């Protein structure tokens, strides 16, 4: 059997680590598992028949200090209505928002939203939007753990009420949110350990009812190849 | 700025 096919399991749960940044400064984090994924709210509550696990942005403080970006920081989370919703269906994470703030996003680095090439893309509103497919990032993981290529991305970068920062610095922005699939930063830390030496490393997947795997570098990358020949590619 | 804050904002109207 191949260990990793339960990431593609009908039912399976993914946990998403939601990380929120408010002027680039750290204000929230969450890790979400759920069927319906995860929905991102400024708790103007609202819609309890709304999809997704609700996860409610902090209302920043009424301070003096900081007052006038943390009031925009705080129209932009009143205007989020029904708010950003994530979720997964087979192999692609989709998107869709469910109020009124443009949200535009990438697939980026760990710590840096926007690398110089602009959004990926605008969450639409009325329909899903698919943002991330599992597909081409286990064929780059793989190219990978042969010292062919970059590490595969996996950070989904959301700038919410505000056009993306295309050659600004991120840290100006009044909402960005970065979504991590733990299951998927797992999956590029054990190729990074197992390019060191070939003995037996151990990967946590982070998905529901999983066990933490002790694989040599041999075998991970073996099932790694098994998993991306049952995938769907165009 | 409030000005370049106004102006980034994207918020569609009811």
């Amino acid at each position: 059997e191949n260990p990793l096919k339960r990431l593609l399991v009908p039912g399976e749960e993914w946990e998403f680590e939601v990380t929120a940044f408010y002027r680039g400064r750290q204000v929230f984090q969450q890790t979400i598992s759920c069927p319906e994924g995860l929905r991102l709210v400024g708790s103007e509550v609202g819609d309890r028949t709304l999809p997704g696990w609700p996860v409610t942005l902090p209302d920043p403080g009424m301070s003096l200090t900081d007052r006038g970006v943390m009031s925009y920081v705080r129209h932009v989370l009143s205007c989020l209505g029904g708010g950003l919703a994530l979720w997964r269906a087979g192999q692609w994470l989709w998107a869709q928002r469910l109020g009124h703030c443009h949200t535009y996003w990438a697939v980026s680095e760990e710590l840096l939203p926007n690398s110089g090439h602009g959004p990926d893309g605008e969450v639409p509103k009325d329909k899903e939007g698919g943002v991330f497919d599992l597909g081409p990032f286990i064929v780059d993981l793989i190219t990978f753990t042969e010292g062919s290529g970059r590490s595969p991305r996996y950070a989904l970068w959301f700038c919410v009420g505000e056009s993306w920062p295309q050659d600004q610095p991120w840290t100006k922005r009044l909402v960005m949110v970065k979504v991590v699939p733990t299951c998927l930063r797992a999956l590029v830390e054990m190729a990074r350990v197992g390019g060191a030496s070939s003995l037996e490393n151990t990967v946590d997947l982070h998905i529901s009812n999983s066990h933490p795997l002790s694989l040599t570098s041999d075998q991970y990358k073996a099932y790694l190849q098994d998993l991306v020949e049952g995938m769907d590619f165009q | 700025s409030p000005a370049s804050l106004a102006s980034n904002l994207e918020i569609s109207q009811s």
